[PDB]
């Protein structure tokens, strides 16, 4: 869920979701179009694509279970969809975590205009 | 809200 989502990616970076990812760049909170800004923004474009691959689960409130392995994140058996929604934020998560090194707050609430084109997943 |  966008919930466990949250707290995934503040466990991971020390960033709170929101703000800190809810409305990043093009792709992170509100996904869509244009050339993502930055690796941070990729992450949220493939995350979005990775949710785009279960076109019949419910990413945005289902709930999985996870835990952790001396840091690392390990998906706990659910239902099909919870265990691939719980791999697409783990990966996310790690995303994040990889490219906090180019972090910029200037692509917080980064308008929808600058944001233009298709990119294909 | 949408997308992801």
């Amino acid at each position: 869920s966008l919930l466990e989502f949250g707290k995934m990616i503040l466990e991971e970076t020390g960033k709170l979701a929101i703000p800190s990812y809810s409305s990043y760049g093009c792709y992170c909170g509100w996904g869509g179009k244009g050339t993502p800004k930055d690796a941070t923004d990729r992450c949220c474009f493939v995350h979005d694509c990775c949710y785009g691959n279960l076109p019949d689960c419910n990413p945005k409130s289902d709930r999985y279970k996870y835990k952790r392995v001396n840091g690392a994140i390990v998906c706990e058996k659910g239902t099909s969809c919870e265990n691939r929604i719980c791999e697409c934020d783990k990966a996310a998560a790690i995303c994040f975590r990889q490219n906090l090194n180019t972090y910029s707050k200037k692509y917080m609430l980064y308008p929808d205009f600058l944001c233009k084109g298709e990119l294909k997943c | 809200v949408a997308r992801s």
